[PDB]
Order: structure tokens, then C-alpha cells, then sequence
RNA sequence: CACGGACCAAGGAGUCUAACGUCUAUGCGAGUGUUUGGGUGUAAAACCCAUACGCGUAAUGAAAGUGAACGUAGGUUGGGGCCUCGCAAGAGGUGCACAAUCGACCGAUCCUGAGGAUGGAUUUGAGUAAGAGCAUAGCUGUUGGGACCCGAAAG
RNA sequence: AAGCUCGUAUCAGUUUUAUGA
């Protein structure tokens, strides 16, 4: 059982501050995923490629979905094509950030996300490849 | 002129009363629901 | 675009001209990085010290041996000297060699990431425009006519110290200099005799863009460090890794400050550098939570502190009154006697 | 912000706290209401903030709006409070209209 | 410019700046064009509102600011049996300004400042509408304006908008619609069309369905 | 048993460093590392950076080589979540990481022999599934250094 | 100690019935 984050970054403690609140007051178990997820260590917040985002929206009916990654979005040069999709994360590498702006969609923070999706309506949570 | 409530504070009274009039209706229908409950228990113990 | 900063002149009056915010001042105020960056950077201006390689081995002492009814520590030879027949060599022994002698090649300087290093100063600079942050760091800034205090470029030209403190009196830092000055104390250490005899408080930092005699003007007035906007130290900005030194900027410095760091509009100047991005949007949480938004999709609240149920165990059997809350029948059991039943 | 001023001064140094032996903290900022350094009690974290001070025998009700954050000199905005304690409390409640209880 | 006089740290210049703008807006022909210069004007008038945290001049300023939409194109000239004759056209851009700015700035407004901007968003939607002419009965205006409210904020299908924003209109429209002092152009209940829509804000969807349609009017 | 202790004061023992790791934190991220050096300075600080280099970014082999899409970079099964219906209980859809099975491409196999073409025989892989790294710091591990301190017959 | 799946029908220094030398 993991309790509170081992991080020192005070902007991250501000997120938890919100999500520990939204966990217990909303009772949509979306929140109880993210809030547990925030705490995770830096070898277990593996970085999500903008490629692994593009794969995840090929998934059927997911044309209108705010994909969320508690970790970081990384830029990829391999893929030309990218959907107009709203993407929330902790870190957007300058590269990636751009790769999403030019494609039309928004790159958004977990608290932007917490507002737009309080209970977490119509979301998709991805994970970076642990092994 | 004269001063108004803040719009957040104005919303409070609106969503307190949506609960307070909700809760005192829940409570008063439970006071009867336990009065009836009591009477089931009494007749069972006998 | 943001608000825009007013510029005052060296009499203390607001001139109609006002400068835009540089938006280095919208960096993340990360006190965590400032600390872990300061520390290393503070250890960088350090000297070595060691103890003398010879010292301790400048004795010709011999271990007495087994079965001699005295302890087996190496003892000095000789005679009639009183240093004869006594303990040298060994950390315990008076005049012996100190345990694992300090060497010169301890790591003294500390390698930092150049990016981290920079991030730090941005945070530092940000926090230097917050006022409350600055008031908590020390710095009597109750009378400064605005933060960040930006001053007319004719401040650089002032030659004679006497006039340039009157630049500051008019601006209002009259107090902050008297915070220093009054604070002069003897060091409380052995620093009384390692040339650290005195210590006073850290005054305002002045930031000029190009010198016309400001650096010398103020080099006397106690505590008042100035810096060229091109450098801008962490150690002057976060003194002792406490965020937010009170800073006077000059009009020219302030304008250039945008070039130095960069915004959305302008380039950078530091090569391929960009000011860092926030992992939140608003550095405030209680605007997210006391919302119209979130409070609309939420189950209602408690009392904050529960009205405890069952504090003390009233037992039935004794106490009739509880024996009526459990089981209402027992009133009926007592009106009919029921224990006393005839057949 | 403020929630970013607090948690810095809260831990990481508000160079005017007194640690009582008790453990208790005490914001000696000559402006706060409760001598204690506590969120929504420190005049530094919180942005709307009132107090009474005395000056001479004259007891003023200083108030600090968050409009004025730009300009630390005209920060506080004081008011002489009558001196019949009865009117004075009513005097107070007037100004506090619609603040935190 | 006007933005910088309106977003001044000096109070006394922001009083005068606004009055000059009022004369300038009355002048009208100059401001005939450019969505972005209008957008900006609004951004400028945002900072002026933010410099009033005292309790009753923000109660003065918000109303005067909304009041702009009125003085800006007055129905004394009266468009009758007429289209969008540069009074109406001017209004339909100037609304879009406010509703851009206030959509852009919903996150960035601070707790103790949020009181103002809600009061401003009330006064503005009341003083909008107020100019649909002298009245709200403007058949060729209304359907245009219902496409320059609908297409910008009450849409909800846009997540780009801050779903706390409609929620506020939702509460307020009825108490200020009746600050008109019966029937009119209410179409407006766009609400019916979206209560309706799937793939939106489950929050608004249930905030409209409880706050709007529970009331009889 | 035995070893130590008459008493009191002061001293008095897991340190530093090098290599190599683990974990956590921070920065950035397919990159990453300013500090050999130069420029600059209020000067052993701070602030700037050219060219390189280091480690990583695209693999299968033994002398020679080749090159990763039949593809929503798969077919199913689960699978945190999310979406529809239901007061709920449930059911239905979509399925992340991951796991299991069927496979394929690439290289290498067992043959057929037009110097090795072509088709079959089957598996294999720090293989690709569609990058996670780099650096600084902390706690700490192993090994070398006098190496927790004191003590030996020596040449 | 951390990570992943579960949070259960995951088991137990236990008894019973069933089925053999």
C-alpha cells in the first residue's frame, strides 16, 4: 500500500492535494486510479510516446476521447500522422507539445483535466511499457 | 446604492436548501419508518 | 499578455510610462529546486584544507611487546626526556596520528546540470516579484510603492554614493537599509578569528543593465549588492536558499530581461534554452475546488468532526432506559409480570 | 499565487515564526489577528485579510484587499472604530459583510 | 492604444481611459472592423475590472462595463424592418469579444477575484439581450446572436470551453431575463437541443436538467 | 570459568576516495552532459559557449552479409478504467500496461541444386512488437586503497 | 522492501464424509 508521494516537487503535491480530495468526494474510481498513480516512483512513471497515443486512438469509437497519461508525453519522429485529440499529462516534452499543437488538438495538465473531467467522463488512461 | 451577495456565496444558499429541504424530508420520513420498524420488532418479541 | 509594471523616478513619483511584464516572472516558484541547486552551488567557492602528511609519523616509536604487563601501544624509545616510554602512533594516543587524516582531494566543488541551474534562477527571479514571498524572506518592504520596484534608467548615472542612497530613500527602501546597519553583529564562532569577524543582514539587490557608475555608487552602502542582468547570481537571489530577495530593477534592465530569458513572442539569447512549463495551470488549488465546476459533480459533506455515536457502554439488565431502546417489548413484559406466571 | 506562498513559508522558512516549546507556531507579523502562524491566519498566505490594531489609543480596523497585491505600500486600508464597544462591534460587522466567519 | 490605458496600474488613468473609449465607441465608424481589435478591447476591459476588489465600485464598474453594449449602438436611431445595418453588426462582434476573453480567462481568475467576474458575467448577459434592439424581439438579430452565443459557450461539446462557465449562465439567465420585466424570444432553450446531446459534460447535462427545467416559467 | 575495571578530567575508533552498482528525487528527453578549454566578472565564485567527445537512439551472424507492415505494426481471450441501460443488483460495448495462445516479418535453420536459383521442412531470438535514456544529488551495496581502532614472528 | 494482479472464495499444524493397503 502506497500512501503519499515520495516526490519533493511542490506543484505535484498540489495535484495530490486535489486528487486526494476528488478521490474521496466523487467516488468515481477513475480518480482512485490517478491519485494512486501520481504517487508512483520515477521508474514506474514510464514515458508515453506520442506514438503510443496515436495507436490508442485507432481504437474504435475513441474519436472523442481525452487521453490521459499521469507520466510524460514524448515526441516521436517516426509517425507523420496524428489525430485532433485532447491529451492530458504531467510532462509534455517541448517536441511532443508541438507535435500535438500543429495537429490541432490540445495538450493539457492534470488539473485542466480534473476540471473538464471531474468524475472522468469519456477518458482513456495509458501506461508506458514497464519492461 | 446597496451591496449584494457574492455569486459563489449566493450559490451556496441555493445548494444548501437543495440539501436541507432534502434532508429534513429524509429524516422525517425515517422517524415514521423507524416507528413502523419498532412495531415490527415488538410484535416479533411477543 | 499580463498586467504592466509602472516605473518610478529617483524622486519617487510615478511616470506615465509603464513596462510590460517579462514573464520570467511567470516561471514555476520551485523552492525544492532552489534548495537542491543552491546547496551545490554554495559549496563551489570553497578551499581545501588537510592536515600535514608528516605529522604523527614524526615519531620514532616501537611496540614494546607481548607479556610486558603494560598495554601494547607503540611507545617512544629514548631516556631522561619524559617523552621516553610513552604512547605515540594511534588515534587515542596524545601526540598520535588523527583517525583517517583529512586529505586535500575530498570533492569540494559540486557539478550541477546547467539546465537545473538555470531553472533555479528563474524561480528565484519569479519569487522576487511576489512581495509576500519577499516579506517572509526578511526585507522591510511595507513602504515600497510597488513590486517589482522598477526604477528609471538614470539611476545608473549617479556617481556620488550620497546621492544614490537618496535614490533609495525616495524609492522607499529607507527601512531595508536600516534593517542592515542596525544588524551588525560579531560572529559568534571561531569565525571571530578566521576573518569572518562581522555579519549583518542582506539588503536590496540592485539590477542595472549597463554601468555608468552605479556599481561604485553603491559598493559602500552596506548590504546593497548590484548585478548585471546578464549574470544574475543564484546566491545573490536566493540567499541561503531562501526564495525572494527584495529587488530594485532599472527600466533598462527590466526591458532587456525579456531578451535574456525569452517569452512566447521573443527568442531566448541563452542557446536553445526555454523558460520551463508548469505541471499545473494555476498555482492555486482552492480555485479548482471551491468551484462552480467541481462542486456540481460531488456528493454532499459531513460536519468536519463527527458527532460520536456510543461513547460509553450503558448496559441493559441494569439501566431500564437502555433496556427499552433494545427491545420495546420489555415494558409489556413488566406490566404482565411474566417472570411470575402461574399455571 | 498564495497557495504557493503558503507552502513555501509553511515549510521552507517564514522568517518570523516562533516555535513555542509547545510545538505551536506564532507569526509575529505585526498585522495578523491570531498570533499563531497558520493557514487562514497568516497575513502572508491569505490575500483577503483583516485585523484590528491599536496605534495611539485609537483602535483601527485594517483591511487588506487582494486588488492591491501589486502595490505593497497602499496595502492596508484602515478605519477608526468608534469607542463605544456596542457600536464598535456593529461597526465591525458592517465591514466584514460577506467574509469568512 | 486603449488596452494599455485600461490595463494601467494607475487608477485615475483607467477612469479617463474608459470615458474616452465611451466617446470613441459612440464615434463608431472607426470601429467598424477587425475581430481581433475587438477581442483586444475586451482583454483591456478585463484588467480594469480586476483592479476593483472593494465591494461596491466593482458593483459600479461591472454594471458600467456591461452598459457599454447599450451605448454602443443605441436604438434611438431604430432599425425597423431592417437587417444588420452596422449598429447590429457592431454589437454581434463586441459580444464575441467578451465571450472569448471570459472563456480564455476562467482558469486564471483567483478565488477572491471570482466574485467580480461572475457579477460581470451577469451584468453583461443582461445588458446583452437588452440590446437585441430596445427590446429582445428581433427576428433577424436573435437567430444570428443565437449563433454567436451557441457557437462559442453554451455548446458544451467543445471541451475547450470551461464547463463551469455555462453552469453560471444557466443559473443566472432566468433571474435577469425577468429583470426585463409574459412572453418573448425564448429557441433559447438551445438548452433543449443539448439536454439532448450525448458525448458532452455529464455535469452540465445534469446541472441544466435540475436547475433549468425544474422551474416552471 | 577466563579476561577488563584504584579513582577523576581531557583525548579516543565504519572515515575519505576510486571503480562499479540499487533504489528514491530533480532536470531534460530520442536525446542527454556548461565548468579540457575560451569569453566575461563586483573575481578561486557567479554568468555565457565554439568545436568535439562520451553514453544512449535500429537489429540478426563464426570468416563474407542483410534489414524489420499480410497488419487499427494482429487474431482471439482476459484486463485498471471509461461509455449505454438499470434506483440498485447487473448486463452490454470499448479495451491501457501487462499475461496467455495463434502467427508473421528479419536474420539464422533441415533440404531441393537454378557459382545456390527456387519451393517446401521446422524452430530460434537481452529480434521488431510502435525508443528510455542521459546527467547531477541523496540513502545505501561490492571491491581496492592504512580502510572501524589497537596489538605479531619479519626481511 | 518496491512493483504487478487481485481482494478474494486465496487458504489452514483442524475435524468430518468419501475412496485404498
Amino acid at each position: 500500500h502506497r500512501t503519499a508521494p515520495k516526490s519533493d516537487n511542490v506543484y505535484l503535491k498540489l495535484l495530490v492535494k486535489l486528487y486526494t480530495f476528488l478521490a474521496r468526494r466523487t467516488d468515481a474510481p477513475f480518480n482512485k486510479v490517478v491519485l494512486k498513480a501520481l504517487f508512483l516512483s520515477k521508474i514506474n512513471r514510464p514515458p508515453v510516446s506520442v506514438s503510443r497515443i496515436a495507436r490508442a486512438l485507432k481504437q474504435e469509437g475513441a474519436a472523442n476521447k481525452t487521453v490521459v497519461v499521469v507520466g510524460t508525453v514524448t515526441d516521436d519522429a517516426r509517425i507523420f500522422e496524428f489525430p485532433k485529440t485532447t491529451v492530458a499529462a504531467l510532462r509534455f516534452t517541448a517536441g511532443a507539445r508541438a507535435k500535438i499543437v500543429k495537429a490541432g488538438g490540445e495538450c493539457i495538465t492534470l488539473d485542466q483535466l480534473a476540471v473538464r473531467a471531474p468524475k472522468g467522463q469519456n477518458t482513456l488512461i495509458l501506461r508506458g511499457p514497464r519492461n | 446604492e446597496k451591496i449584494l451577495t457574492p455569486e459563489s456565496q449566493l450559490k451556496k444558499s441555493k445548494a444548501q436548501q437543495k440539501t436541507a429541504e432534502q434532508v429534513a424530508a429524509e429524516r422525517a420520513a425515517r422517524k415514521a419508518a423507524n416507528k413502523e420498524k419498532r412495531a415490527i420488532i415488538l410484535e416479533r418479541n411477543a | 499578455s499580463r498586467p504592466q509594471v509602472t516605473v518610478h523616478s529617483l524622486t519617487g513619483e510615478a511616470t506615465a510610462n509603464a513596462l510590460p511584464l517579462p514573464a520570467v516572472f511567470s516561471a514555476p516558484i520551485r523552492p525544492d529546486i532552489v534548495h537542491t541547486v543552491f546547496t551545490s552551488v554554495n559549496k563551489n567557492k570553497r578551499q581545501a584544507y588537510a592536515v600535514s602528511e608528516k605529522a604523527g609519523h614524526q615519531t620514532s616509536a616501537e611496540s614494546w611487546g607481548t607479556g610486558r604487563a603494560v598495554a601494547r601501544i607503540p611507545r617512544v624509545g629514548g631516556g631522561g626526556t619524559g617523552r621516553s616510554g610513552q604512547g605515540a602512533f594511534g588515534n587515542m594516543c596524545r601526540g598520535g596520528r588523527m583517525f583517517a587524516p583529512t586529505k586535500t582531494w575530498r570533492k569540494w566543488n559540486v557539478k550541477v546540470n546547467h539546465n537545473e541551474k538555470r531553472y533555479a534562477t528563474a524561480s528565484a527571479i519569479a519569487a522576487t516579484a511576489v512581495a509576500s514571498l519577499v516579506l517572509a524572506r526578511g526585507h522591510r518592504v511595507e513602504k515600497i510603492p510597488e513590486i517589482p520596484l522598477v526604477v528609471s534608467t538614470d539611476l545608473e548615472s549617479i556617481q556620488k554614493t550620497k546621492e544614490a542612497v537618496a535614490a533609495l530613500k525616495a524609492v522607499g527602501a529607507h527601512s531595508d537599509l536600516l534593517k542592515v546597519l542596525k544588524s551588525k553583529k560579531l560572529r559568534a564562532g571561531k569565525g571571530k578569528y578566521r576573518n569572518r569577524r562581522w555579519t549583518q543582514r542582506r539588503g536590496p539587490l540592485v539590477v542595472y543593465a549597463e554601468d555608468n557608475g552605479i556599481v561604485k555608487a553603491l559598493r559602500n552602502v552596506p548590504g546593497v549588492e548590484t548585478a548585471n542582468v546578464a549574470s544574475l547570481n543564484l546566491l545573490q537571489l536566493a540567499p541561503g536558499a531562501h526564495l525572494g530577495r527584495f529587488v530594485i530593477w532599472t527600466e533598462a534592465a527590466f526591458t532587456k530581461l525579456d531578451q535574456v530569458w525569452g517569452s512566447e513572442t521573443v527568442a531566448s539569447s541563452k542557446v536553445g534554452y526555454t523558460l520551463p512549463s508548469h505541471i499545473i495551470s494555476t498555482s492555486d488549488v482552492t480555485r479548482i475546488i471551491n468551484s462552480s465546476e467541481i462542486q456540481s459533480a460531488i456528493r454532499p459533506a459531513g460536519q468536519a468532526t463527527q458527532k460520536r455515536t456510543h461513547v460509553l457502554k450503558k448496559n441493559p439488565l441494569k439501566n431500564k432506559q437502555v433496556l427499552l431502546r433494545l427491545n420495546p417489548y420489555a415494558k409489556v413484559f413488566a406490566a404482565e409480570k411474566l417472570g411470575s406466571k402461574k399455571a | 499565487s498564495d497557495e504557493i506562498v503558503w507552502q513555501v513559508i509553511n515549510q521552507s522558512f517564514c522568517s518570523h515564526r516562533i516555535k513555542a516549546p509547545n510545538g505551536q507556531n506564532f507569526c509575529r507579523n505585526e498585522y495578523n489577528v491570531t498570533g499563531l502562524c497558520t493557514r487562514q491566519s497568516c497575513p502572508l498566505a491569505n490575500s483577503k485579510y483583516a485585523t484590528v490594531k491599536c496605534d495611539n489609543g485609537k483602535l483601527y480596523l485594517y483591511m487588506k484587499t487582494p486588488e492591491r497585491a501589486h502595490t505593497p505600500a497602499k496595502l492596508w486600508e484602515r478605519i477608526k472604530l468608534s469607542k463605544n464597544y456596542t457600536k464598535a462591534l456593529q461597526q465591525i460587522d458592517e465591514h466584514l459583510l460577506h467574509w469568512s466567519k | 492604444n486603449f488596452v494599455k490605458q485600461l490595463s494601467s496600474n494607475n487608477r485615475k488613468t483607467r477612469v479617463n481611459a474608459l470615458e474616452a473609449l465611451k466617446k470613441y465607441l459612440t464615434a463608431k465608424q472607426f470601429k467598424e472592423n477587425k475581430q481581433i481589435e475587438f477581442n483586444k478591447l475586451w482583454k483591456g476591459l478585463y484588467y480594469a475590472m480586476w483592479f476593483s476588489d472593494r465591494p461596491r465600485p466593482q458593483q459600479r464598474l461591472a454594471n458600467e462595463l456591461g452598459e457599454l453594449h447599450g451605448l454602443y449602438f443605441d436604438p434611438k436611431d431604430n432599425s425597423t424592418a431592417d437587417e444588420l445595418t452596422t449598429n447590429d453588426k457592431a454589437f454581434i462582434k463586441f459580444s464575441r469579444g467578451f465571450w472569448k476573453v471570459m472563456c480564455f480567462e476562467w482558469f486564471n481568475i483567483d478565488r477572491y477575484r471570482l466574485d467580480k467576474y461572475l457579477l460581470l458575467i451577469r451584468r453583461v448577459l443582461f445588458s446583452q439581450l437588452k440590446y437585441l434592439q430596445s427590446r429582445n424581439w428581433d427576428k433577424k438579430l436573435v437567430d444570428e446572436y443565437i449563433k454567436k452565443v451557441l457557437r462559442w459557450l453554451p455548446l458544451s461539446g467543445s471541451p475547450k470551453v470551461y464547463t463551469g462557465i455555462p453552469i453560471h449562465i444557466v443559473d443566472i439567465l432566468l433571474d435577469e431575463w425577468e429583470r426585463l420585466l409574459k412572453k418573448t424570444p425564448l429557441d433559447v432553450i438551445i438548452f433543449q437541443d443539448i439536454v439532448a446531446d450525448y458525448n458532452n459534460s455529464k455535469v452540465l447535462r445534469e446541472k441544466i436538467k435540475e436547475d433549468l427545467f425544474s422551474d416552471t416559467r
